[PDB]
């Protein structure tokens, strides 16, 4: 039984880890989003 | 003799007052540029 409980716990937190990995990949695509923004605001720096 | 002289501080002029037409048409064109890079500052920090 402890052993069977054991497991359970251990993917209880490779779930964690894998939401916190997606956390992270969200978070980047909003980070790729802001300077893709600042990009073009560089370009139009330069079109000045 | 004074007509002359009168001819080449208007002509003076003239040329003074085409410059500042064409400065202050110039300052407004860069404003419009300016305008669009401080918008699209403000999206980036949305993105943010």
């Amino acid at each position: 039984i402890s052993q069977s409980e054991t497991y359970r716990r251990r993917r209880q937190e490779w779930e964690i880890q894998r939401n916190n990995a997606e956390a992270e990949l969200k978070q980047i695509d909003a980070q790729l989003k802001s300077l893709a923004v600042r990009r073009e605001a560089a370009v139009l720096q330069k079109t000045s | 003799t004074q007509f002359g002289s009168t001819l080449q501080n208007i002509i003076e002029r003239q040329d003074a007052e085409a410059l500042n037409a064409l400065l202050q048409n110039q300052a407004a064109e860069l404003i419009l540029t300016n305008l669009s890079i401080q918008d699209k500052t403000i999206e980036e920090l949305d993105a943010e």
